[PDB]
RNA sequence: GAAAUUGUUGAAAGGGAAGGGCAUUUGAUCAGACAGGCCAGCAUCAGUUUUGGUGGCAGGAUAAAUCCAUAGGAAUGUAGCUUGCCUCGGUAAGUAUUAUAGCCUGUGGGAAUACUGCCAGCUGGGACUGAGGACUGCGACGUAAGUCAAGGAUGCUGGCAUAAUGGUUAUAUGCCGCCCGUCU
RNA sequence: AAGCUCGUAUCAGUUUUAUGAGAAUAUGUAAGAAGUCCGACAUUUGAAUGAAGAGCUUUUAGUGGGCCAUUUUUGGUAAGCAGAACUGGCGAUGCGGGAUGAACCGAACGUAGAGUUAAGGUGCCGGAAUACACGCUCAUCAGACACCACAAAAGGUGUUAGUUCAUCUAGACAGCCGGACGGUGGCCAUGGAAGUCGGAAUCCGCUAAGGAGUGUGUAACAACUCACCGGCCGAAUGAACUAGCCCUGAAAAUGGAUGGCGCUCAAGCGUGUUACCUAUACUCUACCGUCAGGGUUGAUAUGAUGCCCUGACGAGUAGGCAGG
RNA sequence: GCAGUCAAGCGUUCAUAGCGACAUUGCUUUUUGAUUCUUCGAUGUCGGCUCUUCCUAUCAUACCGAAGCAGAAUUCGGUAAGCGUUGGAUUGUUCACCCACUAAUAGGGAUACCCUACUGAU
RNA sequence: UUUGCUCCACACAAUAUAGAUGGAUACGAAUAAGGCGUCCUUGUGGCGUCGCUGAACCAUAGCAGGCUAGCAACGGUGCACUUGGCGGAAAGGCCUUGGGUGCUUGCUGGCGAAUUGCAAUGUCAUUUUGCGUGGGGAUAAAUCAUUUGUAUACGACUUAGA
C-alpha cells in the first residue's frame, strides 16, 4: 500500500521475517530492516552457535579468499537467510535485493520514521511460551561482530531524542483531544456521531 | 471423519431347515452407511465362521443421541493391534456425545500410539452418571465446583501482514 | 520417568501386614469381656527393657498397645457402637500414645503403684557442659583417670550436628574451648537430647501417668487425672 | 498431562514489606533490603491480604511445575535473609604450615588475601562481592565469620575460596590442609 | 568471383560461458488494402465451463434436540435450619430435595431446524468459442397469418486507414534444455 | 500382402453353471441343427458379456545377445549371487512428480484454445493457505517420507498414554523423633572376632516390632542408621510390565548439505475436514491427416484416384506400404 | 570354537514341539619364571623420496577424576588435535628387527606456449 | 590548442526507469503484561479508562481544479524571504520568530464548461544529458620524455628538475 516499508526487527524470528520479506520484496515493496541486533531466533544458544561453527570450517579447499564468506553481522545474516530464498543467481533477484536495505539500530533518516512488524513471525506470538531463544546481537558479538557496545549507545542517544519528541506529541494531542472533546455534544458532531465519525 | 453412529444388524441367511439365524447386531461407528457395513461383516466374521455371502443385513439405523447439549464424562474399553502384538485399554472422556468423544480419541490413539482405524476395535464406549468412579485425573481436574481458569496469551492472528502497534495480548 | 527410586533391601525380617491389626483388634475385646476394669495410661516415650519389666511384674493384669484409630476400632468411638456399654466416653480422652490396662484385683492399688513407680530417662532437667580439655566418656563429670576417652570415629559427628568445635590429635580428643551444653527449666533441643544420649546421662525423672479407668460392674468411667 | 493449576504459598511476618512488579520483586523489611530478577519463569503472583501470597501456573507441564516449588525455596531465603540475615562459619586450616588470613580494601575492593599455603610463595585474591560483610572470628582460634542477607552470594563467596585453596598433584588421604564450613545458620 | 576466414564503418549486447525452444517488451525494418481493410466496445441468443444468493420438496426415531406439562432421584448441594469460632459473614460440617438457584433421568405433547437426497424451480456475475454458409426436419408460441432461444452468430456503434495490429530480426526478461553420429 | 470361402462369423490372455486331473489361485473340456427320433422338432435354437471381423491356400521382410520386480522353489551372511517355472516393466517409449537418474508413483503423444483432475504438494526459492482441529516431541549432529545409507538386542532419575498388582481418613507415601530386648559376647574358629576377618547355620520367650542381626567400625569391644513398629502432619500413593516421541547404541580423514534457506503450541511426527495448485492423460470445440460405413455420370461444366455426409483414431527403432 | 549348567523372556496356550538373555564349567603343549635359539612354500609389483593438507580412536605438551598416591615418577580413565613426533645400522624388494638421543620419537587417509588453479604484477 | 569550466533562474530538445499517480502517519519497554487522562503521601503508588487489529488517523469538493461577489472569524495552508535553534549513525533534514505573498470548500451568490461526439493511460509526475538563453564565480594538475634507486622481469613504487 505505501512506497517503502521500515520493519523492526525486535522480538522477531529470522525465517519467518525473511520468508514474508521475500514475498513482499518480489512483489515489489521496497522494504528497509533496522535493528537486526534486536533480533531473535528459536533455539538457545549452543544450538545456534554450533549451527553457525558448522557454516563457519566450510571454506574453500586450496583458496579462501574466493571461497564462502562467513560473514559475522547481523544484518548480513539476515541477508544471508534471504537470498537463499530468492534467486539472487538470476538478475530477478539482483531487482530483488535492489529494494532491500538492512541496517542495525536506526540509523538516519529512518529513526524519524515509522517503525512496523510483522505479526506472524513474532516470538511472542508464534512461538510457545516457556521457551528457549537467542539474541542475534549476542551471538554475532560471539563470532566476531565487535560492534554490540555502540549500538548501545546510539539507541540510547535515539530513545531519549525520541521520548523528548513523544513528551511534545503526547502534550499536542491532549490539547486537541481536549479541544475535540469540548467540540462535541455540537450538532455538526452529532451529525458525524450518527454517520460513524 | 466426522463420524456417525449406526445400528446395523445382520441376519446369516435364510436357509431352509434354519430359517431365521436368530440375530446378530452391533453397534457402529463411521462416516457413512458402507463403511459401517465393513466394519460390521469384518467383526462378524471375527465372532463365528460366516461370510459375506454366508451373511445378510436385515436392516440398519442411524442414531442421533438423546442429550446433545448433556456433557457426559464417558469411559471406554478398547483393545488394538500396534505396531507389536495387541492388548487392552480403559480410558476416561468428558465430552458431549459418544460420537465427538469417540472421534476425539482416535485421533488421541493416532497420536499417542500412531493408532490408525483399521486395528482398532471399539470394545465399548459408555457413561458414567456419578462420581467416585473416575480414576485418572486429566478429566477429574475439571469437575471442582466454582471451577475457573484463565487462557492467558492468546496468539491473535492478522490477515495483513504489516501492523504498526507491536501488540498486547490483552 | 525421573523417579525417587525407593531404596530397596534384602533383610530377612517381613512386613506387618493387616493380619496383625485384626489380630489385636480381636485381642482387645477378648480382654474386654473376661477383665473388670479398663485403665488408660498416658505414655509417650517408653523403653524395651522397662516393658519387659512390668509386663513381667503384672501377669494378674494385662498391659497392650496399639495403634489409637485400631483401640477405637477395637472398642468403639461413638456410643451407638462399642463393645459394651460406658466406654465411648474413655473414647474421647484418649488422645496421645497410651497403653491399656486391665485389672480385676482393685482400683487403688493400680493408680497408686504407678504413682508411686518413678524411675530416671532422659529429658528428650540440670544443665551441663565439657571442659576445655580432654574429652571422655562422660565428658568430666566422673575422674579422668577412670574416664575413658570418647573414640575418634565419632568426633565428625560431634563436629556436624552438635556444631561442637573439635579437631583431632592423636587418639585422645581434644577440644580448646568450653561448652554448656543445655539449661534448666526447659525442654530440650534435639542436639541437647542427643548429647545427653552420647554421654548416657538419663537426667529426666520418668513417671508413667493415667487418665481415668473403667469398671464393669458399676459400668462407670473413674476419671482420675494425675500425672 | 497438564494439571489446570497449581499453586504454593509464601507467608510473611507484619514487619516486612514485599512489592513485586511484573515478575521483579523487591524485600524490605527489619535488615534491610533484597531483590531479585524472575522475568525467565513465567509465572504468576496474586496476594489475599498482607501476610500471604500466592504464585499459581495454569496450564502447565511438569518442567513449568518443577520451577514453582523452586521459586519458594528462593523467595524464603530472600525473606529470611531480611528477618533474621545468615551466617556461615569457616576454619583455616594447617598442620605445618600456618596460613595468613587478611582482609585488604584496594580500589573499595574489599579482596581477601591469603598466603603460607604448604609454604607456597602465592598470593591468592578472592573478592568480596555486594551486601555481604566478613568478620575474622573473636574468641575461636583459626575460625573465620560470614554474614549477610543474600544465601546465594554468600554460599558462591564461601565456594570460591575454597576453590582457590584448592590442592592438586597430591594426595588427600596424607595432606589435610584446606578451608571448610562449620555450618551454614542464620544471625539469629 | 560464393563459403570458411579477415578488416573498416553503422546498430546492439556483455560480471566464470555461448548457441536453441514457448510468449512478449524495446529498437531497426517491412508487404498487403482503404477506392469496402485494421483494432476495439455495448445488447441479445447458442455450445463448453466456473462461481453466488434465493425458492419449493421427500426422508430418518415422520429426526434427535430445544420448548411445554408430568413422576422420581441425586448432587461438584440452591434456599432454609443447625452447629465451632469470628472483622460479626465467612469459612468447615450436618441437615435440607426447590424452598429465596436449579439440574438429571423416565413418560407424554406439537412444531421448526440441521444432515442427506430430488426439481424437466427461479435468477445473476465472469472467461474461452462464433465453426458452418438459398430453403428442406424434429420443435415451441398461438385462433391465426406468421414469430422464435427451433439442424453451428448476428445486430448497433466507435476510432485508424497508419508501421497502429501483425510478420522478420539483434537484444533483454521468466522458465526449460546434458553433444552430435556410431558398435556396446 | 494376393486370392478362395464365410459374415454375424467363428471366437475370448474373461467370468458363471457342470465336471475332471492335481484345498484356493491356477488348469482341462461341454454350454446344441455339425443336435433329437423312424419324413417330425428354427431364433426363448439352448448362460452372461464384447466384437473396425473370422477361417483355408501361396508367399515375403526383420527377428532368434538379456536385465529388473512379484509368486512357488534350493542354498546360504548375501550381494551389482546362483538352480528351476508363471506373470509384469524395460528395451523401440515421450510426458507430470520423485530436487536430478537404467528399474518408483501417475499417465502412453496430431496441432491449438478453455475447463478438471491424477501421483506429488501449498513457509520462501515455486504456481497453491504461515487454513481449521486433536495430541506428542525440545535432541552439545532433533526429524522431515515407503522400497532413492534402513541395524537391532538392549541402556536411559527425559515426557506422555496405558495394563496388572498392591496400600489407604479404621489414617497411603515423603519428612522429624523414639523404640529397635534376652540365652547372646550364640557354635568352633583365635593371639585377639562380642549383630557384621571369617565357615557352619539361623532358633525360641516377650512382643507393636526386633534377624543369631543390611551398612557404618574397633586389635577387640563399644557407638550410629535402615528393614521391623508407634507417634506427632493429614490424601492420595507405590511396585512390575507394556508402547509412542526423545537421547545412546549407529565415526573418518580437501569444505558439504531434509534439495538450499531455515524451521520448534513448527514450515516436524501421527490423524481428520474442507479449499487450493497443474501433465501432451479425461471432457468440449475449430483445423489437418489417415481409415472405415453411406450417397454421388445426370442434364449444364471444368477433375472419378474426384465431390459430399457422418464417426472413430493418431506414439513408435529394425522392417514393410503409398504419395511427394 | 564346540558341548553343557544357570534360563529375562518367547511359542493357535505352552519348559519339557523347542529356542534363548548374562554369567559358569569343561583342555586347548608342561603348577614353582628350567627354559624353547619354531623365522616351516609371506608368490606380490611397488619402493623411496621432494612435500601440502585433513581425521582422532592422543605418544607427549594443557586442565582434571580415581587409584596404597607419604613424596619423585608411574598405573588407568575423561575433555583435549592448539604445537610437535628424530639421527643411524640391514635386504631390488614394503615382509623381518637393534643402537642412541630427545618430552615423545602415536596411528591413519587424501609434450607442455594450450584453458583452469596457485604464486606474484599493471 | 581561439573563450573553455562552473552556480542562480528558463524556453526547447532529447535518454530511460525493476515501475510515483492523497500521505514511508516516529516513542520506548514488557507480553504470566501494558498505553492514556487524572490524584497525591512521587510510588514496583492510587482512581478512572482502552485494547480484541490501521475496515484506523491526517488530508479530501473547485476546468487536472478558472474568473468574480460578498458574510463571519485571527484561523489553516502554499510560496519565496527572515530570526534563533536542534541534530554526525549513512546528519543533507526537523523545528521556531517576524512579516510579505496568495487561496480558503468555514457560510451564501453570479458567470464558464458542450463537439474527445458512448470508452480507448487520455499523457499532469522524475532521472540524466545537451544546445541556446541573460546574470554571478575561479582562471590547475597529471602522464610522457629525462635523471636517480630506498624499488626493479616488463610495468610499477619512490625521488629530482623552470
Amino acid at each position: 500500500v505505501e512506497p517503502v516499508v521500515v520493519i523492526d526487527g525486535k522480538g522477531h524470528l529470522v525465517g519467518r521475517l525473511a520468508s514474508v520479506v521475500a514475498k513482499q520484496l518480489l512483489n515489489g515493496q521496497k522494504i528497509v530492516v533496522v535493528r537486526a541486533e534486536e533480533l531473535n531466533i528459536s533455539g538457545e544458544f549452543f544450538r545456534n552457535k554450533l549451527k553457525y561453527h558448522d557454516f563457519l570450517r566450510k571454506a574453500t579447499a586450496f583458496n579462501k579468499t574466493r571461497g564462502p564468506f562467513h560473514f559475522r553481522a547481523p544484518s548480513r545474516i539476515f541477508y544471508k537467510a534471504l537470498r537463499g530464498m530468492v534467486s539472487h543467481k538470476t538478475a530477478r533477484g539482483k531487482a530483488a535485493l535492489e529494494r532491500l536495505k538492512v541496517f542495525e539500530g536506526i540509523p538516519p533518516p529512518y529513526d524519524k520514521k515509522k517503525r512496523v512488524v510483522v505479526p506472524q513471525a513474532l516470538r511472542v506470538l508464534r512461538l510457545k511460551p516457556g521457551r528457549k531463544y537467542t539474541t542475534l546481537g549476542k551471538l554475532s558479538t560471539s563470532v566476531g561482530w565487535k560492534y554490540e557496545d555502540v549500538v548501545a549507545k546510539l539507541e540510547a542517544k535515539r530513545k531519549v531524542s525520541s521520548a523528548e519528541y513523544y513528551a511534545k506529541k503526547r502534550a499536542f494531542t491532549k490539547k486537541v483531544a481536549s479541544a475535540n472533546a469540548t467540540a462535541a455534544e455540537s450538532d455538526v458532531a452529532k451529525q458525524l456521531a450518527a454517520l460513524g465519525y | 471423519a466426522h463420524f456417525k453412529e449406526y445400528q446395523v444388524i445382520g441376519r446369516r441367511l435364510p436357509t431352509e431347515s434354519v430359517p431365521e439365524p436368530k440375530l446378530f447386531r452391533m453397534r457402529i461407528f463411521a462416516s457413512n452407511e458402507v463403511i459401517a457395513k465393513s466394519r460390521y461383516w469384518y467383526f462378524l466374521q471375527k465372532l463365528h465362521k460366516v461370510k459375506k455371502a454366508s451373511g445378510e443385513i436385515v436392516s440398519i439405523n442411524q442414531i442421533n443421541e438423546a442429550h446433545p447439549t448433556k456433557v457426559k464424562n464417558f469411559g471406554v474399553w478398547v483393545r488394538y493391534d500396534s505396531r507389536s502384538g495387541t492388548h487392552n485399554m480403559y480410558k476416561e472422556i468428558r465430552d458431549v456425545s459418544r460420537v465427538a468423544a469417540v472421534e476425539t480419541l482416535y485421533q488421541d490413539m493416532a497420536a499417542r500410539h500412531r493408532a490408525r482405524f483399521r486395528s482398532i476395535h471399539i470394545l465399548k464406549v459408555a457413561e458414567i452418571e456419578k462420581t467416585a468412579d473416575v480414576k485418572r485425573q486429566y478429566v477429574k481436574q475439571f469437575l471442582t465446583k466454582d471451577l475457573k481458569f484463565p487462557l492467558p496469551h492468546r496468539v491473535q492472528k492478522s490477515t495483513k501482514t504489516f501492523s504498526y502497534k507491536r501488540p498486547s495480548t490483552f | 520417568r525421573s523417579k525417587r527410586s525407593k531404596l530397596v533391601t534384602l533383610a530377612q525380617t517381613d512386613k506387618k501386614g493387616r493380619e496383625n491389626k485384626e489380630r489385636i483388634f480381636d485381642e482387645v475385646r477378648e480382654a474386654l469381656d473376661t477383665y473388670r476394669y479398663v485403665w488408660v495410661l498416658h505414655l509417650d516415650d517408653v523403653r524395651t527393657p522397662v516393658l519387659q519389666e512390668i509386663r513381667t511384674s503384672w501377669a494378674g493384669s494385662k498391659l497392650i498397645m496399639g495403634k489409637r484409630k485400631v483401640l477405637q476400632k477395637a472398642l468403639g468411638e461413638k456410643r451407638e457402637e462399642e463393645y459394651k456399654e460406658n466406654l465411648y466416653q474413655l473414647s474421647k480422652l484418649c488422645s496421645g500414645v497410651t497403653g491399656l490396662l486391665f485389672t480385676d484385683e482393685d482400683v487403688n492399688t493400680v493408680k497408686e503403684y504407678f504413682k508411686s513407680y518413678v524411675r530416671s530417662d532422659y529429658s528428650r532437667p540440670l544443665t551441663f557442659t565439657i571442659p576445655e580439655g580432654i574429652v571422655y566418656s562422660r565428658g568430666g563429670q566422673i575422674p579422668a583417670e577412670e574416664d575413658v576417652p570418647m573414640i575418634h570415629s565419632l568426633e565428625p559427628t560431634m563436629r556436624n550436628k552438635f556444631e561442637i568445635p573439635t579437631k583431632i590429635k592423636a587418639g585422645k580428643i581434644t577440644i580448646d574451648s568450653p561448652y554448656l551444653v543445655c539449661t534448666e527449666g526447659e525442654k530440650l533441643d534435639v542436639r541437647q537430647a542427643l548429647i545427653l544420649k552420647q554421654f548416657g546421662i538419663a537426667a529426666s525423672e520418668f513417671k508413667v501417668k493415667v487418665s481415668a479407668y473403667y469398671d464393669n460392674d458399676s459400668s462407670t468411667v473413674e476419671s482420675t487425672n494425675i500425672n | 498431562m497438564k494439571y489446570i493449576q497449581t499453586e504454593q504459598q509464601i507467608e510473611v511476618p507484619e514487619g516486612v514489606t514485599v512489592s513485586i512488579k511484573s515478575r521483579i520483586v523487591k524485600v524490605v523489611g527489619p535488615r534491610g533490603t533484597l531483590t531479585k530478577n524472575l522475568k525467565h519463569i513465567d509465572v504468576t503472583f496474586t496476594k489475599v491480604n498482607n501476610q500471604l501470597i500466592k504464585v499459581a501456573v495454569h496450564n502447565g507441564g511438569r518442567k513449568h511445575v518443577a520451577a514453582l516449588r523452586t521459586v519458594k525455596s528462593l523467595v524464603d531465603n530472600m525473606i529470611t535473609g531480611v528477618t533474621k540475615g545468615y551466617k556461615y562459619k569457616m576454619r583455616y586450616v594447617y598442620a605445618h604450615f600456618p596460613i595468613n588470613v587478611n582482609i585488604v580494601e584496594k580500589d573499595g575492593a574489599k579482596f581477601i588475601e591469603v598466603r603460607n599455603f604448604l609454604g607456597d610463595k602465592k598470593i591468592r585474591n578472592v573478592p568480596v562481592r555486594d551486601g555481604v560483610t566478613i568478620e575474622f572470628s573473636t574468641n575461636v582460634k583459626d575460625e573465620i565469620v560470614l554474614s549477610g542477607n543474600s544465601v546465594e552470594d554468600v554460599s558462591q563467596n564461601a565456594a570460591d575460596l575454597q576453590q582457590i585453596c584448592r590442592v592438586r598433584n597430591k594426595d588427600i588421604r596424607k595432606f589435610l590442609d584446606g578451608i571448610y564450613v562449620s555450618h551454614k545458620g542464620f544471625i539469629t
